[PDB]
């Protein structure tokens, strides 16, 4: 009947839909045609969000649901058998995304009971699921990871280790790391009014100022951005304010234009001028 | 502002650890407060047991059997990305 | 110093086509022992090891059994009843001989 | 018990003392399998590290290891190799235990590993108290 999200795959390949009816179907596009491969059902409530893994491991796909449940199921041989399959969440699942192609097989999926997941495969596939509880007031909504920040020998080249979450409590920023045994996130950031809804960070094309966009349901649009790298600076620039709730919020890879999903079932793109004002650039649909 | 302090800390142990300082680092890691860190970055030395190894007898067992666990940890920590 | 995964299946595509053209020769020629250690070392990855991959599982099987109706193959099993009769459907099969009792 | 070929020393009696053990050893392994045969399969359900601490309860280094090694894990096989019951680990063993017990709310640690972390301290049911098997 109705989808939630469909995220495309590997150089514009298959898509991966998920709607409310416990479907997650992977349709392929050859030359803008859509065709349907398979169904992966297994799943007692409504599904989610849904994210690919990257081409280096295989061809994976994880896809959350309502199930209180994270099914990973992979594609070899026409066989898409479902691999790993976590349950440490006490509630639904909102959101659900992998790190980047080079931090091997790091997913983490957000909970609506105050809590997340940070699933990362070994050499095999033991998963070693390290969660907690005690998050946000309501639990989470968004998770997407920032961009893959690199950090002289000859072997294998470092990053910036893993630390990425996200709340729904007017409250949605990044992250840090240590040396220790994981991570101690640090990144304070408040400008929100009621519930946040979907929270994408933008990609950096080389450049150090990275940004990062968020929507809440208050219908503002919220763009951090960061003025140097390693600094305390977190000031949000309010893009557009619209009388209802806004869904979900992506970004490219190019321009890094905004795509604003919500407000009346219409689509509109955003992106960033020379005078520094976010400005739409046309409606969709 | 806690992480700019830790990313500071960070980069003075890196700098220390390419000088050739990794009792200083250590030490300053230890007043500054991470112990955990600290007993990571001391866990670099292989296990040298005094009353089996008969040519470097010391005084007490110094070292760890997990090395190739931590190295791994420390490549995955380094493949890791988006954080520190 | 890792180099099975190419052995082995090296090894099966030749031990089929020696026992598609000879099936009377059916001694162990060292490279057979070879070809069913890297095969059970194969194996041993779906069979406990944490690992998830069904595809990888049944193209190892595949290569495992390509060979097994030519020389001895002690093993030649797939899943026990330790995870088959728990949930089924897949991994059931290499135990159908069993008619009589021996 | 008696011994086939004679030793040097006649005075102790090392062999034949070690050889009444390890015949009571495989004789308490075989009364216990038929016990732990059954107790096997409902602990993989639950935690799949138990599977070591179930099996090495049966004179078996062998398929502690296996069990081990197949369970992601990496310090755990070299841990259970030094099984023998001598010192060197001995006293580790507690000292690690000590840290552990204090840092921060006795850390975190499971319970299937602190048990195979004390067995090979020398005591089980005694020393020490944080971690014993009573």
């Amino acid at each position: 009947d109705m989808i939630h999200d469909a995220q495309m795959d590997y150089y514009g390949t298959r898509l991966a839909t998920c709607s409310s009816d416990r479907s997650v179907k992977i349709f392929d596009v050859r030359n803008g045609g859509q065709i349907l491969i398979a169904d992966l059902r297994g799943h007692e409530g409504p599904v989610w969000q849904v994210a690919w893994a990257h081409p280096m491991y295989g061809n994976i796909l994880a896809s959350c649901s309502y199930d209180r449940k994270v099914i990973i199921w992979r594609e070899e041989n026409g066989t898409w058998e479902k691999s790993h399959e976590h349950a440490g969440h006490d509630s639904s699942v909102n959101s659900v995304c992998w790190a980047p192609h080079d931090y091997g097989l790091i997913l983490a999926c957000g909970s609506s009971d105050g809590a997340i997941s940070l699933l990362t495969y070994t050499g095999e596939g033991q998963w070693e699921v390290k969660k907690i509880n005690n998050a946000h007031t309501i639990g989470c909504n968004a998770v997407s990871w920032a961009p893959a920040v690199v950090p002289p020998s000859g072997q294998k080249p470092n990053y910036i280790k893993r630390f990425a979450s996200g709340g729904c409590d007017n409250l949605i920023k990044l992250w840090k790391e240590e040396e220790d045994g994981q991570w101690k996130e640090e990144q304070k950031l408040e400008a929100h009014s009621d519930w946040v809804r979907d929270v994408a960070w933008a990609p950096s094309i080389g450049l150090p100022t990275s940004t990062i966009a968020s929507c809440s349901q208050d219908g503002r649009v919220f763009i951090w951005t960061c003025d140097d790298a390693s600094s305390n600076t977190w000031s949000p620039k309010l893009l557009h304010k619209f009388n209802d709730v806004v869904w979900h919020v992506s970004w490219s890879i190019t321009a890094n234009i905004l795509a604003v999903s919500g407000g009346d079932n219409k689509v509109t793109l955003w992106k960033e001028s020379v005078d520094g004002q976010w400005v739409c650039i046309s409606d969709v649909n | 502002l806690d992480r700019e302090d830790e990313v500071r800390l960070l980069k003075y142990l890196f700098t220390l650890i390419r000088a050739g300082m990794t009792e200083e680092a250590q030490r300053l890691c230890k007043r500054c407060g991470q112990a955990w860190r600290a007993a990571t970055l001391e866990g670099w030395k292989l296990y040298h047991d005094p009353n089996v190894n008969g040519g470097t007898e010391l005084e007490p067992v110094e070292g760890n059997p997990y090395r190739r666990i931590w190295k791994i940890s420390c490549w995955r920590m380094a493949e890791d990305e988006l954080f520190n | 110093d890792w180099e099975t995964s190419g052995l082995v299946y090296l090894d099966y595509i030749r031990v089929i086509e020696m026992l598609r053209h000879i099936q009377q020769v059916d001694c162990s020629g060292n490279d057979l022992e070879q070809l069913h250690i890297k095969v059970t070392s194969l194996c041993s990855r779906i069979e406990q090891i944490q690992c998830y991959s069904a595809k990888d599982r049944l193209a190892q099987s595949d290569m495992a059994k390509r060979v097994a109706n030519l020389s001895t193959p002690d093993p030649q099993r797939v899943p026990l009843r330790l995870l088959a009769p728990h949930i089924g459907r897949l991994p059931m099969p290499e135990d159908y001989a069993m008619d009589e009792l021996r | 018990l008696k011994e086939l070929d004679s030793q040097l020393n006649e005075p102790r009696e090392y062999i034949q003392i070690l050889e009444r053990r390890r015949a009571f050893s495989r004789w308490l392994s075989c009364t216990a399998t038929p016990q732990i045969e059954e107790e096997v399969s409902l602990t993989q359900k639950n935690s799949p590290v138990e599977a070591v601490f179930s099996y090495l309860t049966g004179k078996r280094i062998s398929e502690a290891c296996s069990l081990a090694q197949q369970s992601g894990d990496h310090r755990l096989a070299l841990l259970l190799s030094q099984f023998v019951g001598s010192q060197s680990v001995r006293e580790l063993l507690t000292m690690q235990l000590v840290d552990w017990h204090q840092l921060q709310a006795d850390s975190f640690i499971q319970d299937e590993r602190l048990r195979i972390f004390a067995l090979l301290a020398g005591k089980p049911v005694w020393q020490l108290s944080e971690k014993k098997q009573i």
